[PDB]
């Protein structure tokens, strides 16, 4: 499934 | 396949590609940390994913 990536300081990313 | 970004709403940016002449392929959703906590971003996805599944092509697994 989609994964949350929280390592960037400008954006929260939901990576499909 | 070249990717581009669209603003779904302020602070919410979707990355898309062309696919089969129908719904565009969703690669990722980016939430501005100026506007979203991680909790709010997870709530946004819960509230909006149903619409996203119909407006875009979203690989489910």
């Amino acid at each position: 499934g989609p994964k949350w990536v929280k390592t960037d300081s400008d954006f929260i990313v939901l990576e499909i | 396949e070249k990717e581009w970004v669209e603003q779904d709403e302020p602070g919410v940016y979707i990355t898309l590609t062309a696919l089969a002449g129908g719904a565009r392929d969703l690669k990722r959703v980016r939430f501005s940390r100026k506007r979203f906590s991680e909790i709010q971003a997870e709530q946004w996805w819960a509230d909006n994913r149903g619409r996203m599944y119909e407006q875009y092509n979203v690989r489910m697994v």
